[PDB]
């Protein structure tokens, strides 16, 4: 709440339970390789509920 | 013949084959393998 961002992107997608642990900078799997790959120098947050 | 086998042994006796004198095209690595974990450590799988 004390930071200013030039722009903010909210990527939304429903995925399975293990694939939550999958989504992270520098990971592997059928989702992190062919479906959604977070860049290595990621600056942001992931939210899974 | 490391991926067309039928009795991949239990972990207590980890079968260890030796692959020498050959041309390693890992496209056949990919074909017999609906992958779930290709975590490579020393090398990158793309540059293999
Ligand atoms: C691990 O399993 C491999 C596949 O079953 C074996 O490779 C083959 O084994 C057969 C005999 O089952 C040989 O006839 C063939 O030439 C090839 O080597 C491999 O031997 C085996 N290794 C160990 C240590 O068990
Ligand atoms: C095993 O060998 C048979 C031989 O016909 C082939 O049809 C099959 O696809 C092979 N399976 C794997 C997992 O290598």
């Amino acid at each position: 709440n004390d930071l200013c961002f030039t722009n903010v992107y909210a990527d939304s997608f429903v995925i399975k339970g293990n694939e939550v642990s999958q989504i992270a900078p520098g990971q592997t799997g059928n989702i992190a390789d062919y479906n959604y790959k977070l860049p290595d120098d990621f600056t942001g947050c992931v939210i899974a509920w | 013949e490391v991926f067309n086998a039928t009795r991949f042994a239990s972990v207590y006796a980890w079968n260890r084959t030796r692959i020498s004198n050959c041309v390693a095209d890992y496209s056949v690595l990919y074909n017999f393998a609906p992958f779930f974990a290709f975590k490579c450590y020393g090398v990158s799988p793309t540059k293999l």
